């Protein structure tokens, strides 16, 4: 136990200081020495139950604080990767992801902080199921499964639940369409993602105000929403919203993925070209940081 | 030129009784 606790930790050194911001390599590491000590354990020593014990006790020790977690000053860093790896995998054949998945779940059950992994994956979790950005939902499914079986019951439902409430806009939004299939269509297409406040862990931003463009339609669709199930309210996320675009004057077609905040700011340009920050300032009362956020990403 | 037209706008809204 010692020694391979010293080699788990000797080989985070040996990594060191190129792990804080890249986790495949870290968990590879952490599992790169588990994996050969295991294969020793189970030859050389016949599977013992002690020893095999003294493997466990050892990979528990060396992940939850060594060279990052030190120098980050924080064991909360230790899960925090393993969940961002977890991201890494689930972004946008399924056996070598079940797999990976297994062996994040071997890494997972040496994590002493499993709230704030669990924290960490679901944001991560709810980031990806709002707009776009998930792979195949087989692979969450059973991730939702691995983690309902090493953990307990209440968590599990919870991220199950949003799963379930995702299905319920998908569902409600191929209503919509059936109706309209069997009626006449809307000059334009409207689609919406209704979430249970408890189960998404959004909070409400600063107050906007809905531009004269689209007052008419807002009214037109919520005296229907009342009319259909008045007691519900509907509390829009602008910030949150999305928006493709198609350049359609140039030689080749292009497609731009961007919020309401861009097209906002284009619209504002058909009056005037160069704009000061003071005016748009007092004119909208927008924080400076979350403006020079913007900027930073539009020139980035 | 630099004409812009709205085709589809996905919006997110989250739900709440209203009993309270």
């Amino acid at each position: 136990e010692t020694h391979i606790h010293n080699q788990g930790l000797a080989a985070i050194e040996k990594c060191g200081e190129a792990a804080l911001n890249d986790p495949k390599m870290y968990v590879q590491t952490v599992l790169d020495v588990h994996k050969k000590y295991n294969a020793l354990v189970m030859s050389a020593f016949n599977n013992d139950a002690g020893f095999v014990a003294a493997l466990d006790k050892a990979c528990g020790r060396f992940i939850n604080n060594n060279a990052v977690t030190k120098m980050a000053q924080s064991s909360s860093k230790s899960p925090e990767l393993l969940a961002r790896y977890c991201d890494s995998l689930l972004k946008k054949e399924e056996a070598e992801l079940e797999d990976t998945l297994n062996q994040v779940m071997v890494v997972f059950k040496y994590i002493e902080d499993k709230d704030v992994f669990q924290k960490f994956y679901a944001k991560m979790l709810a980031k990806r199921l709002v707009h776009q950005n998930s792979a195949s939902d087989d692979a969450e499914a059973s991730m939702i499964s691995k983690l309902k079986q090493a953990c307990g019951f209440e968590y599990t439902s919870k991220l199950q639940r949003m799963f379930q409430d995702i299905g319920v806009s998908k569902d409600l939004n191929e209503q919509f369409k059936k109706h309209l299939t069997n009626s006449e269509p809307l000059d334009l297409d409207f689609s919406i993602q209704v979430l249970s406040s408890g189960s998404w862990p959004f909070q409400q931003s600063c107050t906007f105000a809905l531009p004269s463009e689209l007052e008419r339609s807002y009214q037109r669709f919520t005296a229907f929403y009342a009319s259909r199930h008045s007691g519900r309210k509907l509390t829009w996320l602008y910030q949150l919203s999305k928006g493709e675009l198609v350049t359609n004057c140039f030689k080749n077609r292009y497609t731009l993925q961007a919020s309401t905040f861009q097209m906002a700011i284009l619209l504002q340009y058909n009056t005037e070209d160069a704009y000061t920050v003071q005016q748009l300032t007092d004119s909208t009362q927008i924080k400076m940081d979350i403006l020079a956020q913007v900027l930073q990403i539009l020139l980035k | 030129k630099k004409r812009f037209e709205v085709k589809k706008w996905n919006a997110v809204a989250l739900w709440a009784w209203d009993i309270v």
